[PDB]
């Protein structure tokens, strides 16, 4: 009962790891092509 | 962003073809050297027009 209980809850820690990377992922993209953006807006 | 680079661009373009068509219609005095002589043309095509 014990290694059933630890293994959904470190299940639970791997879904929220990937979605802390997916966050990451898409606010530098928006981001960079925001600066980006600025950069040929000012050129 | 292309979208804003274009839309500033014709900003730009709209601005100066407007102060260039304001200053053309200022350069009127072509129009105060007439006499009478072009008056009775106007008087004749405003009665053409009734």
């Amino acid at each position: 009962g014990q290694q059933l209980r630890e293994a959904k809850a470190q299940a639970a820690e791997i879904v929220e790891q990937a979605k802390k990377r997916a966050n990451q992922i898409v606010d530098e993209a928006r981001d960079q092509a925001r600066t980006e953006g600025e950069r040929l807006k000012a050129q | 962003a292309q979208a804003e680079i274009e839309q500033e661009l014709n900003s730009v373009k709209d601005a100066l073809r407007a102060q260039v068509g304001a200053l053309a219609v200022t350069g009127a005095e072509k129009i105060l050297g007439a006499s009478i002589d072009a008056n009775a043309h106007e008087q004749l095509v405003s009665k053409l027009a009734a």
